[PDB]
């Protein structure tokens, strides 16, 4: 909904004419497999000492 | 032109970099290659900065 511009009749422009808004995720580069089935890795490291 | 309009001009012409990529993971033809993109305005020389 939000409105780019006035476009001179009083109809306003918005990003949903121009773009296609979607919940994602920020990098869908890499993913995780535990014995072949999807799941994401948390890896724990050990604090010093 | 005044020394305003010449300080623009170095801030704008002599800039950083930009980093872009083709191919990635959002696209759904999943390109085999995935080429990064890398754009450069540093000027080194002083004959670029005149």
């Amino acid at each position: 909904n939000i409105i780019l511009r006035v476009n001179e009749d009083k109809s306003f422009l918005r990003i949903k004419d121009v773009a296609k808004v979607e919940i994602g995720a920020e990098q869908y580069n890499s993913t995780g497999r535990l014995n072949t089935s999807a799941a994401v890795p948390i890896i724990i490291n050990l604090q010093s000492g | 032109v005044t020394a305003n309009d010449v300080i623009n001009a170095v801030n704008d012409q002599n800039a950083q970099y930009a980093t872009g990529k083709i191919g990635e993971e959002p696209v759904v033809n999943k390109s085999p290659q995935v080429i990064s993109i890398t754009m450069q305005g540093r000027l080194q020389t002083p004959q670029e900065f005149e």
